[PDB]
Formats: C-alpha cells, structure tokens, sequence
C-alpha cells in the first residue's frame, strides 16, 4: 500500500522515530496509539509536535 | 500513600478522603488555534485550524 521500494521500507523500518511523531491526545493518547509516557506526558505541558 | 505524581511533579492521581477510591486527573482539552487568511486584500473570510 505506501508504494515504497524494497530498500525504503527497510530504511523505514530501521528508525524508530523514538514515538515522536504523534500530535493528537484525546481518546486517551488516540488509544495508545501516540506513546502515552512519553508523548501525553510531554505534550500535558504544552509542548506539541506538529 | 495519599498522592500520585509524575514526571513533572504533577499529581496523576489521588485518593478520595472519605471513599477511599483512586481518581486519576488527567488536564482537560487544550492546543493552538491557527487561522488561515486568505489575505484582507482579496477577502474577509478566514478558516480555523484546531
């Protein structure tokens, strides 16, 4: 489905994103989806990630 | 033990004084509102960003 090549998926697969990348909270962090200790307890104090 | 905390030194949870129960406390809904202009000399119209 994402349309990358073979060598792109693995690179895609290799960084982890430290769970960075989530921005919306609500429905309990997105149902853990955003990393909650992480993520909800940065973004509790108004720090977000666009 | 009366009080939770956090990261932050922020209370996640407290037990109730009389029902001895453990409430979490979680901030109500906040973030940014950016608004999309179009410019005033073309027109008046703006859209919100939540």
């Amino acid at each position: 489905p994402s349309k990358r090549s073979p060598i792109e998926d693995l690179l895609f697969n290799k960084v982890t994103l430290a769970d960075a990348g989530f921005i919306k909270q609500y429905g309990d962090c997105l149902g853990d989806i955003a990393a909650r200790d992480l993520i909800c307890a940065q973004k509790f104090n108004g720090l977000t990630v666009l | 033990q009366q009080f939770g905390r956090d990261i932050a030194d922020t209370t996640d949870a407290v037990r109730d004084p009389q029902t001895l129960e453990i409430l979490d406390i979680t901030p109500c809904s906040f973030g940014g509102v950016s608004v999309i202009t179009p410019g005033t000399n073309t027109s008046n119209q703006v859209a919100v960003l939540y």
